[PDB]
RNA sequence: UAAUUGCGAUAACGAACGAGACCUUAACCUGCUAAAUAGCCCGUAUUGCCUUGGCAGUACGCCGGCUUCUUAGAGGGACUAUCGGCUCAAGCCGAUGGAAGUUUGAGGCAAUAACAGGUCUGUGAUGCCCUUAGAUGUUCUGGGCCGCACGCGCGCUACACUGACAGAGCCAGCGAGUACUCCCUUGGCCGAGAGGCCCGGGUAAUCUUGUUAAACUCUGUCGUGCUGGGGAUAGAGCAUUGCAAUUAUUGCUCUUCAACGAGGAAUCCCUAGUAAGCGCAAGUCAUCAGCUUGCGUUGAUUACGUCCCUGCCCUUUGUACACACC
C-alpha cells in the first residue's frame, strides 16, 4: 500500500520530526521550502547529502519535516541530520540497502554526525558558571 | 442504568505504592466484565525550595537545596452510578483520591 | 528543482567552496605535513568537532577551522564566528583578484614561512638569563603562527578606516615574501635574533 | 580506574570455588554470578563478572601465584 | 507549477508588495505619521519616507501565517531592547495604539474580519488571494 | 583632518585618469589616496557602475568591492 | 647555511625547572648510522619530523 | 592510582571506619505498558493558486488506525569490550566498534580529633547580672541609619568600523499564578507614551504561553573627527504604587552632553558545550536589581605537565616546651 517511514533528529534541544514519503522528487521543510530556511553563508551544508550522493538518488521519494526547540544553528543541523536517517531507512527497508551500504559508508567515512546525534547540556554550580568570585581579602 | 463516563483521581507523594495501587484497581473492575480506557498518567510537578544553612553570616558562603516531587496519575471509566461505591474500597493510608462523574 | 539553479556545475566536479578547489597544493618544503590537513575538504568550517578532548584531536582539522576560530578574541568576538568565518572567505576573493594565484596557496605558503625554529626559555638562574636557545616543534610553530598573524590585522585594522578583510587580506600578501611590512615577519624575525645571541 | 579490594575477593572466591561451571565468555560469566551470588546493585554485579573474564583470561595460559584450587 | 506566498523571498516579497499596495493608493492615515516613535525603547524616527506603507506587508503576511492575532500580541512582538543609560538593558514592548490603528485602517479595505468566536482577526477569502498574486508576478521576474 | 564632502574639477579628471588601471577599488582606498569623503565614495561607486567601467564581485551592507571591466 | 633536517625516534624525558623542555633522541634521516638527542619546547609525537639548523650544541 | 586505591618485599596474619559501593540528575531503546489536559495518519466540509491527479491552510471525529517525535513506569545497555607496543604484575597510552571509553558528565551524604572560630539580634532553648511604672515593657507623631574634604572591597556602563544608527527576517529552557481576597492575565474599546474603561479564562500538560526573550541574519544612513561612540550632572511637564514620594520610589515627554583613547607598581578566575558574550524565571516585593539562586543561545586559544614561587601532609632530626612558641 502507502509507502512511508518515519525517523527524527534530535540537537541540544532542537527536536525535527520527519515523515519520509514515496513522491516524485521534492523536499521542504515546515511546509516551507528548503529554499531559503537557512541563514544566508550557512546554505551550503544544507546541501551536504544531496550534493555528495546525487540528486539522481531522489527520484521519486516526499518528505515533510516539522522542527522547534532550541536555536537558529542548533536547528539548521539537527533538520540536516534528519534527512540522512530519512534517505537510508526508506531504501533500507523498501529497497536493497546494498546502495544504502554504499551510501552510509561514503556518508560516514566524510562525516560520522550525519547519523548519530551530539550529547552536551550544562550544569548548575554555585559559583556563577564554573569561575568563582573575585577573593574578597587576599 | 445510564452511565456518564465518569473520571477518578488521585493524588500521593509516593510513587511505587500510587502505581501498584492504579493496577490492582484496573484489573479489580475488568474482573467483572467492564470496559476501561487505560492508566492515563499525568505528568509529574518538582517543586524546589533553596536557604542559606548559616543562621549569622560569616565564613563561606554555601547553599542547600530542599526538594518535593508529586504525581497525579488520574483514571476514567465508563460505568453505572452507584457501583462505585462497591468498588473504589481498600485504598491505602494517605492517598488522597477525588471522583469526577463528568456528566 | 529541489537545489539552487545557479550552483550546479559544482557537481561535475570534486569537491570544493564553489570559488576555489583544493586540488593542486603547494610543493615547496617538508616537515609541515601530517600537521596540516587538507586531504578531506569541507565547504565551510562550521562544524561542532570535538577535537579538544585528547592531545592530537585538533591536529587532524582543516586549516580553514583555525584560522576562522582565531580571528574572534577580546571579548566582543566571542563565539561570533560567522563574521569571521564571513571575512575569511571574503578576504579570499580580494587577494584571487589581486593577484592571480589561489587563495589557499597565499594563506599555505605565508603561514610556513612565518614560524621560528629556535625560542629561549627561561630556566631559574637567580634574576638572570641561563637561556640556552632550545629549538621548536612543528605543531606548535603553526599554533603560534596563526595566533600572532591574526593579531597583526586586528592591531593594524584598530581605529583605522580600513576594513580587517583587507588588512587580512594585505597581511598575508606582505608575508608571502621578504617584504618586512608585515606584523608577523618582522616580530618572526627578532625571535631567532635574540635567540641566536644566547646560543 | 583501578580495582578494589570487594570486587577482587569476590572475584578471588568464586573462581577457586566453582572454576568448572564458568568460561572465558564474558555474557555467560555475566550470568552465572547472579544466580550463585547475593548482590545488590548491577554496577557491583557487572564488575565482578568482568575482573573474572579477565582473571581467566591470564590462567589459560601458566598458573598465577594468587589462584589455588582441587 | 502553482506557488503561494509561502514560495518567496522574504524581504523581497515585503518590497514587492509595498510597491504595489502604494500604486494602488486606498487607505486611511489618522495623522499619527510624521510624531510617532515607533515603540517605547527606540529614539529617533524611521529614515524611509515611505516606511509606513511597507510595514503594511510584514503585518499582513503573518496573520496568514497564525491561527489568530490580536493587538497586544503586536506589541510584544514588535518591541526590542532599551539603553537605560549605565544600567543593564532589558526587553520593553513596541507602541499601541500605532499599530492598533493601521490594522483597523486595513481590514476597513476587506481584507480580514473579526472573530468574536473565539478573539482577535483572521484574514478573509479575497485578502489571501490577493498577496498570492504579487508573490506569483516575482518567480518569474527572478 | 576633514574630507572634501564635494567633489571638485581636480579631483575629477584624476579620477577618469587612473580608476581604469586599479586592479581593486574600495571605499578605504578612495578615503585614503585620494583625499575624499566616505559619503561620497559610496555616491561615486554606484554613478560610475552604471556607466560601466568596473564590474562588481559581490554587494552587501558593509563592504563593495569592484575590478575592472 | 647547510640545514639538516632530522626525525624523532625516542621521547626521554622533560626536563625543566618548571617542564617546559623535553629530551628527545632523534635521527638524521640523510646518515642513518648516526643518531643523537635534541631538546624541543613544544608537544611532539613519534614518527615527527624536525629541521635543525645548528647541529653542535648538545645540551646534557 | 584522584585516593592507606592496589601490586609486591616483609615478624606478621586476618579484620573494622573513612575513600569506593550508595542515592538524585543528563545522555541510548522503531523492544513492553500507555496517553483528546500530547501527537501523527485517515475520513468529511471548506479556502487560494496552478490546474493535475497536487500544493499550502481552516473546522470537526472521543469504540477510525497507531505511539516514531512529547511525556513516565518496569527493565536492558559500558564491563574498559577487541586489538597493537611497554611490563614480573598493578596499570598507562593508541586504534577499531559502539549513543556513551577522564570515576561516562554533574552533585548529595561524609571518619578519629580539635578552635576560647561565629551566633544571647531566631526561638516560650538557657545560668548569672541589670532594669522595672519619670520603664531598658508595649504603643502613636517626626527624624536616621542615605548625613561628607578623604582611604579601601564586591559590581554596572564605555573608550567604537570585529562599531553606531534605521527598516525588515525570527528561534529557547528552568519556573510562577486568585478566599475570604484582590493572583497570572487574553480579547474589545479610549489613549502620542506611561496609562484608563468594559466583557472573559485559568486554583492549571486545559488559561496566561509557541511566554515570537536577547543575541543573531538581510537591505540602507552615518565615516577617524572624543563625531550620530559615551551617558554623569540639571530644568520643565505628564502618570502609576502606596495613608503619605520634599532628602526627587519608579515610569513616561522635551531639553541640558561632564569625565573617559585599552589604564603604573601589583594582582585574580579558569581545562570542553568549559571561559567569555547575551538575555530569561524565581527569592526579597504594593513599587524599586546595577544583588543572589537557577535556565537557555552563540561558542573558542592553549596543556595533558612540574616542584622554580605560594600552601599542605608523610618520614628522618633537635628540644630545658606539655595551659604545648600567644
Amino acid at each position: 500500500s502507502v509507502q512511508a517511514v518515519q525517523v527524527f533528529g534530535k540537537k541540544k534541544n532542537a527536536t525535527a520530526v520527519a515523515r519520509c514519503v514515496q513522491g516524485k522528487g521534492l523536499i521542504k521543510v515546515n511546509g516551507k521550502p528548503l529554499k531559503l530556511f537557512a541563514p544566508e553563508i550557512l546554505r551550503a551544508k544544507l546541501y551536504e547529502p544531496i550534493l555528495i550522493l546525487g540528486t539522481d538518488k531522489f527520484a521519486d521519494v516526499d518528505i515533510r519535516i516539522r522542527v522547534a526547540g532550541g536555536g537558529h544553528t542548533s536547528q539548521v543541523y539537527a533538520v540536516r541530520q534528519a534527512i540522512a536517517k530519512s534517505i537510508v531507512a526508506y531504501y533500507a527497508k523498501y529497497v536493497d540497502e546494498h546502495s544504502k551500504n554504499l551510501l552510509k559508508q561514503e556518508l560516514i567515512q566524510f562525516d560520522r554526525s550525519l547519523l548519530v546525534a551530539d550529547p552536551r547540556r550544562c550544569e548548575p554550580k554555585k559559583f556563577g558558571g564554573r569561575g568563582a568570585r573575585a577573593r574578597f581579602q587576599k | 442504568p445510564k452511565v456518564h463516563k465518569i473520571r477518578i483521581t488521585l493524588t500521593s507523594r509516593k510513587v511505587q505504592s500510587l502505581e501498584k495501587v492504579c493496577q490492582e484497581l484496573i484489573e479489580r473492575a475488568k474482573n467483572k466484565d467492564l470496559r476501561v480506557k487505560g492508566p492515563v498518567r499525568m505528568p509529574t510537578k518538582t517543586l524546589k525550595i533553596t536557604t542559606r544553612k548559616t543562621p549569622c553570616g560569616e565564613g563561606s558562603k554555601t547553599w542547600d537545596a530542599y526538594e518535593m516531587r508529586i504525581h497525579k496519575r488520574l483514571i476514567d471509566l465508563t460505568a453505572p452510578t452507584e457501583i462505585v461505591k462497591q468498588i473504589i474500597i481498600n485504598i491505602e493510608a494517605g492517598v488522597e483520591v477525588e471522583v469526577t462523574i463528568a456528566a | 528543482d529541489v537545489l539552487p539553479k545557479e550552483v550546479l556545475a559544482e557537481v561535475g566536479s570534486v569537491k570544493l567552496f564553489n570559488r576555489w578547489s583544493y586540488d593542486d597544493i603547494e610543493i615547496r618544503d617538508i616537515s609541515l605535513t601530517d600537521y596540516i590537513q587538507i586531504r578531506a575538504p569541507v565547504y565551510i568550517p562550521h562544524s561542532a568537532g570535538r577535537y579538544a578532548v585528547k592531545r592530537f584531536r585538533k591536529a587532524n582539522c582543516p586549516i580553514i577551522e583555525r584560522l576562522t576560530n582565531s580571528l574572534m578574541m577580546h571579548g566582543r568576538n566571542n563565539g561570533k564566528k560567522l563574521m569571521a568565518v564571513r571575512i575569511v572567505a571574503h578576504a579570499f576573493e580580494i587577494i584571487h583578484l589581486m593577484t592571480d594565484q589561489n587563495p589557499i596557496q597565499v594563506a599555505v605558503d605565508a603561514i610556513v614561512n612565518c614560524g621560528p625554529r629556535e625560542d629561549s626559555t627561561r630556566i631559574g638562574s637567580a634574576g638572570t638569563v641561563r637561556r640556552q636557545a632550545v629549538d621548536v616543534s612543528p605543531l606548535r610553530r603553526v599554533n603560534q603562527a596563526i595566533a600572532l598573524l591574526t593579531t597583526g590585522a586586528r592591531e593594524a585594522a584598530f581605529r583605522n578606516v580600513k576594513t580587517i578583510a583587507e588588512c587580512l587580506a594585505e597581511e598575508l600578501i606582505n608575508a608571502a615574501k621578504g617584504s618586512s611590512n608585515s606584523y608577523a615577519i618582522k616580530k618572526k624575525d627578532e625571535l631567532e635574533r635574540v635567540a641566536k645571541s644566547n646560543r | 580506574r583501578v580495582r578494589t579490594k570487594t570486587v577482587k575477593k569476590s572475584a578471588k572466591v568464586i573462581i577457586e570455588k566453582y572454576y568448572p561451571r564458568l568460561t572465558l565468555d564474558f555474557e555467560t560469566n555475566k550470568r552465572v554470578c547472579d544466580e550463585i551470588a547475593v548482590i545488590s546493585s548491577k554496577r557491583l554485579r557487572n564488575k565482578i563478572a568482568g575482573y573474572t573474564t579477565h582473571l581467566m583470561k591470564r590462567i589459560q595460559r601458566g598458573p598465577v601465584r594468587g589462584i589455588s584450587f582441587k | 507549477g502553482g506557488v503561494t506566498v509561502r514560495d518567496v523571498d522574504a524581504h523581497k516579497f515585503v518590497a514587492a508588495y509595498a510597491a504595489f499596495l502604494k500604486r494602488q493608493g486606498k487607505l486611511p492615515v489618522p495623522g499619527w505619521v510624521d510624531t510617532v516613535k515607533t515603540g517605547n525603547a527606540k529614539e529617533l524616527p524611521p529614515q524611509d519616507i515611505d516606511w509606513w506603507y511597507i510595514r503594511a506587508a510584514s503585518v499582513a503576511r503573518h496573520v496568514y501565517l497564525r491561527k489568530t492575532v490580536g493587538v497586544g500580541r503586536l506589541r510584544k512582538v514588535h518591541g526590542s531592547a532599551k539603553n537605560r543609560g549605565t544600567r543593564p538593558s532589558h526587553h520593553v514592548d513596541a507602541s499601541g495604539s500605532v499599530d492598533r490603528k493601521i490594522m483597523q485602517a486595513l481590514e476597513k479595505i476587506q481584507v480580514l474580519e473579526k472573530d468574536e468566536e473565539r478573539g482577535g482577526r483572521r484574514i478573509t477569502q479575497q485578502g489571501q488571494r490577493d498577496l498570492d498574486r504579487i508573490a506569483q508576478t516575482v518567480a518569474e521576474a527572478d | 583632518a576633514q574630507h572634501s564632502v564635494i567633489l571638485d574639477k581636480a579631483t575629477s579628471d584624476k579620477l577618469y585618469k587612473d580608476v581604469q588601471s586599479y586592479r581593486l577599488v574600495t571605499v578605504a582606498t578612495l578615503v585614503d589616496r585620494l583625499k575624499i569623503n566616505g559619503a561620497l565614495a559610496r555616491k561615486c561607486l554606484k554613478d560610475l557602475e552604471e556607466k560601466g567601467l568596473i564590474r562588481q564581485v559581490v554587494g552587501h551592507s558593509k563592504m563593495k568591492i569592484y575590478t575592472r571591466a | 647555511a647547510p640545514v639538516k633536517f632530522v626525525k624523532v625516534t625516542r621521547v626521554l624525558g622533560r626536563t625543566g625547572s618548571r617542564g617546559g623542555v623535553t629530551q628527545v633522541r632523534v635521527e638524521f634521516m640523510d646518515d642513518t648510522t648516526r643518531s643523537i638527542i635534541r631538546n624541543v619546547k613544544g608537544p611532539v609525537r613519534e614518527n615527527d619530523i624536525l629541521v635543525l639548523l645548528e647541529s653542535e650544541r648538545e645540551a646534557r
